[PDB]
């Protein structure tokens, strides 16, 4: 299983969540920005690791970062 | 000294081939003035010139003044080209004076290239020329 | 032909106008003075 | 759910193909086990380096095995110069007729592999004549093997396991290797010399059974004990002497003499016995340099500690904390030295040989200097790929703050753009050069040709005495005071430098000149993915956290403009094809220059050299011609295993390029299909696998496409060297 | 036709197979696949849909084009 | 194949079980190894 | 006229209109590839040709695989 | 001058001594 | 078996090295016999990793 | 989970042994009309009216389907549900997990994987050599 973090830096304009084809990703309420939301990651046993997040991410650096760890079947993509 | 090398003149290889000289260009006689020009140089055992790099100045033709006319021009297109992009970096719209050349500003430009190293060692002078190196965009390490 | 002045100024027509003037002086170059290996 | 790895959770519950592959890659990695320890790190290294120790002495006494059961040692010595040396037997039965009787050669009664080690002229040099001996050596060197693995063993075991602050004693291990494993064992490597090396070479039978019998020299240790050491130099070896008879012998041990033996070609054994005793008493001394447990000594942490200064900052501070806490530092520090020195071994060795007869041997002179500059090329590279597992893993920018270390990350930006800039400085006009001149020689006009001498490099031939440029310099000059010193190696070695039958120091030209450039532009590019390779190991501007994600991860995705090969392993990867392409220029430079030299035609190199159709088409096309006619309709040569070899290495290298082009998600997509149709195959969907089958991952086809590039690229080559110089001077 | 004029048409039945392997899985792979089920949103010339899922590297149609350039150098 | 040095029945068994039989017993063992639980 | 013994003509002819209609090949499969991603409409290609051959992807791609491998073993 | 085939089938038996060390050390270091 | 066993010695008998000598069909049963050694040897190697 | 299966001819693209064996996925939509939609698996399917229910391989080819249904349609079925479901015959509710689609912010919902500091403010590697833990985790 992959790893997901948010990092503080996020602005909550949920393009994470909207590039995610796992529904790895979902908005919480927060208090450290405008858009008064933080990108979350409560499923990443269902993260591939395709990094669309991370391409979807605006701010410098990254608010969002997906370390490959562990593979499972379901991180490999697997049909079979 | 070069005691392995022969003056061409003197170089039997180089007159045995001295004297089938292909013409390069038009004129009929191009191989034999390439014959003439050749002569002066230092040949190896199978007669051909062999330049010394060295610092001589009895072969200063060889690579010094090669070395001087090359960087007096490659400067002259280093410094047009960097007086060029610091000029069109203060206008409007930066971006499009590069791949839209400001053709008449360019040749403004590059006529005054021939007092580049006047100019830069001016603009050395006057700190315009390096930037500090606290005042650049610097990777993470 | 305002726009045209503007499309003879890209970039790719004057580095071809560039280096077919500096092809044009050293073609010219080597045919009235050729062979300069040294000087 | 599987046992294997046991070392990694993360990869034992892998269930595709994967985790095979990454079991194996990720098995000698003991810094990422599972529950590994600091000291159960250095105890299993500790242990690994004896029982690699004992796999070098396997091997060498699988050398001396073959070579006295299968080969024609005592058949070889009593004809160096014309009995081909034997490596072992062939026993294939695929051989047809023809390959029995093509390998059926060097006068034995069975096909056999013709050695090219070299190791014959080596065992021949050091007072070997018997395959007893050679037999005795291998079976010594299985119980040398014993003690080594049984000792890996002993020291694995909780009451010998040694305790991290042993593993931590710089001080005593850098004393007990130089005045021991460097000092003492080149003092006994002297010792054999002059009992055993040295007789032998005069004539003298000197074994185990009577060397406490027979001294070296008539007058004994007494002039060694009362300070008269000329003793052991008077009556050397004259000109007439011939190696392993008594004819022309001196009494002398420890001679001085400089240059060559003139029959063997080779130096003198009291020369090198010298020599060896010389540097045993200067790695003694040097052995006695740091403060281990008497007081006395340096401290090495405190060396670097003052050694400080205005334009460094804070100096060498906390570089014996760095060192010393890091594995990959002194694996890089240790795989740069081997680096340097197995080059230096193979400059060295072609132009001043020391074995008898070896010089002759234009094949193993060929095959020694290619293989040494291959292994000091991985040496190389694997120094600062580990510089970067260094600065990945162990490298702490707190302690280490304002050293050195730092301040070469501090300016690294500076560093890499003016490798940048030496490479394409040196490239542009390297490739500039040569492309005229093919272009002036194709147009009919070879004079057109810019060639230029290499002043600088034969001025300093002409420093160490050769007087064939004219330039009167230093010992070119007679009258100089380095020429009028009265040193003793200076009529030796002003004969050997001048004669030119020698490759002590060749005559170099404007062909030398072109490729030295390139070997510049190669060593120099090369350095530059790897400098690169190192100080954006921790992060970059397209990738910050880079130290996050370790050395050898795939990309970072393709977002943020694309992040293929943004890992500091993959500039250990790119690094791999400019040194093999580094190694590919100075190979063929050793190789087309030496087959010049060799066969007397020295005018083929000098006047060839100088553009790329020459190095084409004298070189390449021309030296294959027998290597491709090692078999063809007409029947097959001994040149039949060389010219297979060729044509797979030119198979595994083109093999790469398939895993190095086509990339993963092609071949996963692949497999799927692959995979479909073994699931919708009956009687054969009742075959199950239970490793999914996966396509490689990204960084694992970048090794596996380098690894049959490298493995193509040697193989090609070491078939080509050989069989072009054993099909014309062997 | 001889011996080698049977072992040569095979290998050119042999490289035009593949040359047809390539190009004709870029065509039908193009919109999705088992790895990258979505490959129609990320268009026909894109690089890949990340490390993930093992490495999805030249998943693209445009991947095949460039595989099937060789081979058909190749054939 | 033949050989005029001693011990020349030792390749005739030597290399089929270098070549074969040391394979099929590894390759057999590190098969169960690699894919037990 | 006269072709035929110019064998630097009949070697030339033959080889740029083999190379010329080998990279055309190669472009069949990059704007078939190219029509997928951008102008197949799945309302209007329901069971037909086009579809089916999208159904059974699998069916064509691994038997096209495994007579690519049978014919690089056998030639 | 040549070997005999009583020390070839010796080095053999010497053989084993690295063999069985080998096989202690890998499984030691398999722990 | 009694199916691939039988098959599996004509490879060998009328292509296999030992075709033009006297031991064709000798060295065509070798071939095969040594072949469905390797067949059982994958079976059961198969059968004590896939259930276990 | 009941609903009948679209309309489809069948396809080599569907359900290997996995699915019947470690777990497959199925996505359960209600259709106003009777539609024709892109299979994530190769091949077009027709929606039924009603209640649809389509087994699929991998949770990336529902959310596939339901990217593709929610907006390559001029009527968006936002109301699909996806589920993984067991050979043993229980089923788990994967999609969306709260009843709100996860780009839109809902209470109650806790947050993983935040870390409350920069992604430049992690620690170094070193000191954390034989801890076993990542820069990320601690
Ligand atoms: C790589 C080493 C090196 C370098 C950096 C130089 C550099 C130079 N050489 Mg030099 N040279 C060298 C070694 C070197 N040489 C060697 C080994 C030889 C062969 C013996 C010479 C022979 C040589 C001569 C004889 C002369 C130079 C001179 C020069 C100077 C060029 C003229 C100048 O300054 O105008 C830009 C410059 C200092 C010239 C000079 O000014 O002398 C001081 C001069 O006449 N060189
Ligand atoms: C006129 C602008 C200009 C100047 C003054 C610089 C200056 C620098 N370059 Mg260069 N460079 C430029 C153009 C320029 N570059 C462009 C166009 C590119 C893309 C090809 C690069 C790519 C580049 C590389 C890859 C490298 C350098 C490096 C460097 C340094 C070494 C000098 C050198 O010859 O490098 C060699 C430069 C080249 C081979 C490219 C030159 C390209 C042309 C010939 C320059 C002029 C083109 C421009 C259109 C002129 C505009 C005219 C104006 C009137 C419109 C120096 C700091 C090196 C470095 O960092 O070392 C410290 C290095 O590694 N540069
Ligand atoms: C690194 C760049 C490099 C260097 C230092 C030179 C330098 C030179 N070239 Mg050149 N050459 C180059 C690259 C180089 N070349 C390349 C790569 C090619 C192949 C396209 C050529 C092909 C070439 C020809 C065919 C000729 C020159 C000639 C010459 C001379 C130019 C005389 C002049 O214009 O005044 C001078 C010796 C001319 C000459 O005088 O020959 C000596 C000449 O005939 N060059
Ligand atoms: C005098 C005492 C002594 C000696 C003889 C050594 C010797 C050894 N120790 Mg040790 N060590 C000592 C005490 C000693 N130790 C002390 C007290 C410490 C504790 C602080 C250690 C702690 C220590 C550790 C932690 C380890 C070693 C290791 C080693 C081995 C080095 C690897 C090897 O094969 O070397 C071969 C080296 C040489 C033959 C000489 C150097 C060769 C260089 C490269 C150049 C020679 C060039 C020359 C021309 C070559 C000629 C070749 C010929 C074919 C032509 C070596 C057997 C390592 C090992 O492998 O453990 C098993 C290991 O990691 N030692
Ligand atoms: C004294 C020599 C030495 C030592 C003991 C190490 C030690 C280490 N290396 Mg290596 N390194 C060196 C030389 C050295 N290396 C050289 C010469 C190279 C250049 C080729 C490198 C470049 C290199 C890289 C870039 C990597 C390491 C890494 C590793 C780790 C083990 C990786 C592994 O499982 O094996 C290697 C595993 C394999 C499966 C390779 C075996 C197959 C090879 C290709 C052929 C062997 C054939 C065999 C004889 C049969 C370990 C810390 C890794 C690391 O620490 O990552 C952070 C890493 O990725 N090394
Ligand atoms: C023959 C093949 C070859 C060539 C010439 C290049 C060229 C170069 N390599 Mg290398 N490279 C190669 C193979 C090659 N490489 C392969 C097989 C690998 C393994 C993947 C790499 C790996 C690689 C890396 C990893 C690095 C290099 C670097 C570079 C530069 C080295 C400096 C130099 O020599 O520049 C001078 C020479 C050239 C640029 C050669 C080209 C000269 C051309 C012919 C003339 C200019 C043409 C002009 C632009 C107009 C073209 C018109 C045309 C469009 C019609 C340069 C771009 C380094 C780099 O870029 O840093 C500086 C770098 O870091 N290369
Ligand atoms: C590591 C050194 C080494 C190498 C590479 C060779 C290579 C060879 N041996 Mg061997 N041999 C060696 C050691 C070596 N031997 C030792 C020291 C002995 C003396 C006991 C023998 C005894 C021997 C016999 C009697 C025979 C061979 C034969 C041969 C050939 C075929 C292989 C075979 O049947 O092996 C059989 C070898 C053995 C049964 C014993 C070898 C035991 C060694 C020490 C194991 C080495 C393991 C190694 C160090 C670990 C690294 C592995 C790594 C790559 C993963 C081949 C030329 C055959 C031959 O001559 O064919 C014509 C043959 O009949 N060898
Ligand atoms: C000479 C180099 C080479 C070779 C050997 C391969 C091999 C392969 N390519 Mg190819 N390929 C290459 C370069 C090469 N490629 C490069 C340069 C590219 C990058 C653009 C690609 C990209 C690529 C693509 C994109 C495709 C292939 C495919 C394939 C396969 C062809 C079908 C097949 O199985 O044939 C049979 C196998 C061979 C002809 C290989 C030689 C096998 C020998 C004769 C067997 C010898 C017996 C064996 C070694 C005994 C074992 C001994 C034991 C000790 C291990 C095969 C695995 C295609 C594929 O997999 O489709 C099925 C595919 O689609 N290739
Ligand atoms: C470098 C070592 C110089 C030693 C040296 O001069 O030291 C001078 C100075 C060291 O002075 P400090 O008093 O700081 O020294 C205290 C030292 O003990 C610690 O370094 O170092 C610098 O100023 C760094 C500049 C290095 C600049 C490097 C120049 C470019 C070198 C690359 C070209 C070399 C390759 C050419 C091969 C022919
Ligand atoms: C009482 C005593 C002293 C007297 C000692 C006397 C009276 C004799 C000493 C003899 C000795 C200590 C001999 C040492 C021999 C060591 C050897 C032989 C080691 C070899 C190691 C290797 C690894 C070689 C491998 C190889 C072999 C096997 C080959 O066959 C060729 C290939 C090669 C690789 C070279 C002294 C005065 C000191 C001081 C006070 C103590
Ligand atoms: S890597 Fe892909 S699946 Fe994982 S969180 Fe990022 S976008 Fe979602
Ligand atoms: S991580 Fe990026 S995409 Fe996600 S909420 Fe923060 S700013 Fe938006
Ligand atoms: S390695 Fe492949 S998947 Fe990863 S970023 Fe590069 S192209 Fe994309």
């Amino acid at each position: 299983s992959h790893s997901v973090k948010i990092y503080d830096t996020c602005i909550g304009c949920t393009q994470c969540v909207r590039a995610c084809p796992l529904d790895v990703l979902e908005m919480v309420p927060w208090d450290g920005c405008k858009a008064a939301q933080i990108a979350s990651s409560p499923r990443t046993e269902d993260c591939v690791g395709c990094k669309r997040c991370e391409t979807a991410c605006p701010t410098d650096f990254l608010s969002i970062r997906v370390y490959l760890g562990a593979e499972t079947t379901r991180s490999m993509g697997l049909a079979y | 000294d070069f005691a392995n090398l022969t003056p061409c003149s003197e170089n039997p290889a180089y007159l045995a081939k001295s004297k089938n000289f292909l013409n390069t260009t038009n004129d009929p006689n191009s191989g034999k003035i390439r014959a003439e020009r050749y002569a002066s140089a230092l040949c190896g055992p199978e007669g051909y010139p062999h330049l010394i790099v060295d610092g001589r100045f009895t072969h200063a033709g060889d690579f010094l003044i090669p070395s001087i006319l090359f960087l007096y021009i490659a400067g002259w297109i280093g410094w047009v080209g960097r007086s060029y992009l610091i000029e069109i970096r203060e206008s409007k719209n930066p971006e499009m004076q590069e791949v839209v050349i400001n053709v008449p500003l360019a040749i403004k430009k590059m006529l005054g290239g021939f007092l580049w190293p006047l100019a830069a060692v001016g603009e050395y002078t006057s700190g315009k020329l390096v930037m500090k190196d606290s005042e650049i965009p610097t990777s993470p390490r | 032909m305002d726009g045209l002045k503007s499309f003879l100024s890209t970039a790719p027509v004057m580095i071809m106008a560039l280096l077919t003037f500096t092809a044009g002086i050293l073609i010219e170059f080597n045919r009235f003075y050729p062979d300069l290996l040294f000087h | 759910a599987t046992k294997f790895p046991k070392f990694s959770q993360d990869l034992a519950q892998d269930p595709t193909t994967r985790r095979i592959w990454y079991g194996i890659a990720t098995a000698h990695d003991f810094e990422t086990h599972d529950g590994m320890t600091e000291e159960n790190l250095y105890q299993k290294i500790f242990a690994s380096h004896f029982g690699h120790i004992a796999i070098i002495f396997l091997w060498t006494s699988g050398t001396l095995f073959h070579v006295a059961w299968q080969g024609n040692f005592e058949q070889w010595i009593k004809d160096p110069l014309n009995i081909r040396p034997i490596a072992h037997a062939i026993w294939d039965p695929h051989f047809g007729e023809g390959a029995v009787n093509a390998f059926t050669q060097a006068g034995a009664s069975n096909p056999v592999n013709i050695a090219y080690s070299g190791v014959y002229h080596w065992f021949y040099t050091i007072g070997m004549t018997t395959n007893q001996e050679l037999y005795s050596g291998a079976v010594f060197l299985l119980v040398l093997a014993s003690l080594f693995l049984f000792a890996g063993w002993l020291h694995l075991q909780p009451k010998f396991r040694p305790s991290l602050a042993w593993f931590k004693n710089a001080e005593s291990r850098l004393n007990h290797h130089l005045a021991g494993l460097f000092g003492v064992s080149s003092l006994a490597w002297a010792g054999h010399l002059v009992h055993v090396a040295i007789p032998e070479a005069r004539g003298q039978h000197v074994g185990w059974d009577n060397f406490l019998s027979t001294p070296p020299h008539p007058a004994g240790l007494m002039p060694f004990f009362t300070g008269n050491w000329g003793v052991y130099a008077a009556d050397p070896d004259t000109a007439g002497h011939i190696f392993g008879t008594s004819e022309g012998a001196g009494t002398a041990i420890l001679t001085f003499l400089g240059g060559f033996h003139p029959q063997t070609e080779s130096l003198w054994l009291t020369d090198i016995a010298h020599h060896h005793l010389a540097i045993a008493v200067i790695f003694i001394i040097a052995g006695h340099m740091y403060r281990t447990n008497w007081g006395i000594g340096h401290s090495i942490k405190e060396i670097l500690n003052a050694h400080k200064g205005p334009l460094t900052g804070a100096g060498h501070t906390n570089l014996y904390d760095t060192i010393n806490n890091s594995l990959h530092f002194q694996l890089g520090l240790a795989l740069a030295s081997l680096g340097v020195i197995t080059s230096l071994v193979a400059q060295h060795m072609y132009s001043l040989p020391s074995y008898a007869f070896i010089a002759q041997d234009h094949t193993t002179q060929a095959a020694l200097y290619t293989h040494h500059q291959y292994i000091a090329g991985f040496l190389m590279v694997g120094a600062f790929a580990h510089g970067a597992i260094f600065f990945v893993r162990d490298y702490d920018p707190v302690a280490n703050k304002d050293n050195v270390l730092a301040r070469m990350l501090e300016h690294k930006e500076a560093l890499i753009s003016h490798l940048s800039w030496v490479s394409l400085f040196l490239g542009f006009h390297t490739l500039g050069l040569y492309v005229h001149n093919d272009v002036v020689v194709a147009f009919g006009t070879p004079e057109k040709q810019i060639l230029i001498e290499p002043v600088f490099a034969q001025w300093i031939q002409a420093t160490s005495g050769k007087a064939l440029y004219g330039f009167d310099v230093l010992l070119s000059n007679p009258d100089s005071i380095a020429s009028t010193t009265g040193a003793a190696w200076l009529p030796g070695w002003l004969d050997a430098i001048n004669s030119g039958t020698n490759s002590l120091f060749l005559t170099i030209g404007p062909g030398d000149f072109l490729v030295h450039h390139a070997i510049a532009l190669g060593l120099h590019t090369t350095a530059l993915i790897l400098i690169k390779g190192a100080l954006d190991a921790r992060g970059s501007k397209l990738m910050p956290d880079k130290k996050d994600f370790g050395y050898s991860f795939p990309c970072d995705g393709p977002g943020r403009g694309g992040t293929c090969d943004i890992s500091a392993w993959d500039a250990f990867y790119l690094a791999m094809f400019w040194m093999l392409n580094t190694l590919g220029w100075l190979t063929f430079y050793w190789h087309w220059k030496h087959l010049g030299v060799w066969s007397g035609n020295v005018a083929q190199f000098n006047e060839n050299s100088t553009y790329l159709m020459g190095w084409f088409r004298d070189y390449l096309w021309a030296n294959s011609a027998q290597l491709i006619n090692g078999y063809n309709p007409y029947g097959v040569n001994n040149l039949s295993v060389w010219a297979w070899m060729f044509l797979f290495g030119h198979l595994v290298w083109a093999t790469g390029f398939m895993f190095l082009i086509s990339w993963r998600g092609y071949w996963q997509e692949l497999i799927e299909t692959i995979v479909w149709a073994h699931e919708r195959t009956p009687l054969a969907n009742l075959v199950r696998w239970k490793d999914k089958p996966v396509a490689l991952s990204i960084v694992q086809a970048r090794l596996v496409g380098l690894a049959h590039f490298t493995v193509g690229y040697v193989l090609t080559y070491a078939a080509f060297l050989i069989a072009s110089t054993a099909g014309k001077f062997g | 036709l001889g011996t080698a004029d049977f072992m040569v048409h095979h290998i050119h039945a042999f490289t035009i197979h593949v040359t047809a392997l390539i190009l004709l899985k870029g065509v039908l792979y193009a919109r999705s696949s088992r790895l990258v089920p979505d490959k129609a949103n990320l268009g026909f010339r894109f690089p890949c849909d990340g490390p993930g899922r093992g490495g999805t590297c030249q998943v693209s149609g445009w991947d095949h084009v460039f595989l099937g350039l060789f081979w058909m150098y190749n054939s | 194949m033949d050989g005029s040095y001693a011990a020349s029945y030792l390749p005739w068994i030597l290399i089929p079980m270098v070549g074969w039989l040391f394979p099929a017993v590894t390759m057999g063992l590190l098969f169960i190894h690699i894919e037990s639980e | 006229p006269y072709q035929a013994i110019d064998y630097a003509t009949q070697l030339s002819l033959f080889t740029h209109h083999m190379w010329i209609g080998g990279f055309l090949i190669v472009g069949a499969g990059a704007h078939g590839a190219i029509f997928m991603v951008r102008d197949y409409d799945p309302a209007k290609n329901v069971n037909n040709l086009l579809d089916r051959m999208l159904r059974h992807r699998d069916a064509i791609i691994s038997h096209l695989n495994w007579v690519c491998i049978f014919l690089g073993f056998h030639s | 001058m040549a070997l005999s085939d009583t020390q070839i089938l010796a080095a053999l038996v010497v053989a084993l001594l690295p063999a069985f060390l080998a096989f202690r050390l890998s499984t030691e270091l398999y722990k | 078996g009694m199916a691939h066993g039988y098959f599996l010695i004509g490879p060998w008998t009328l292509l296999g090295p030992l075709r033009d000598s006297e031991y064709q069909y000798i060295g065509g049963l070798i071939g095969a016999l040594a072949l469905i050694l390797v067949a059982t040897a994958a079976l059961s190697s198969y059968g004590l990793v896939t259930f276990q | 989970l009941s609903g009948q299966p679209p309309k489809f001819g069948g396809s080599t693209g569907g359900l290997l042994s996995k699915a019947n064996r470690e777990e497959k996925y199925a996505i359960t939509w209600t259709s106003a009309s009777e539609q024709v939609f892109e299979m994530p698996t190769g091949g077009a399917a027709i929606m039924n009216e009603g209640e649809n229910l389509l087994y699929l391989a991998r949770k990336e080819q529902c959310l596939a389907l339901g990217t593709q249904l929610r907006t390559k349609f001029k009527p968006k079925i936002q109301d699909y549900k996806i589920y993984r479901v067991y050979p043993s015959g229980e089923v788990q509710y994967l999609h969306p997990a709260d009843g709100v689609f996860p780009e839109k912010v809902n209470e109650g919902r806790e947050a993983q994987g935040t870390k409350t500091r920069r992604i430049g403010q992690n620690p170094e590697p070193v000191t954390i050599k034989f801890s076993g833990k990542a820069p990320y985790e601690v």
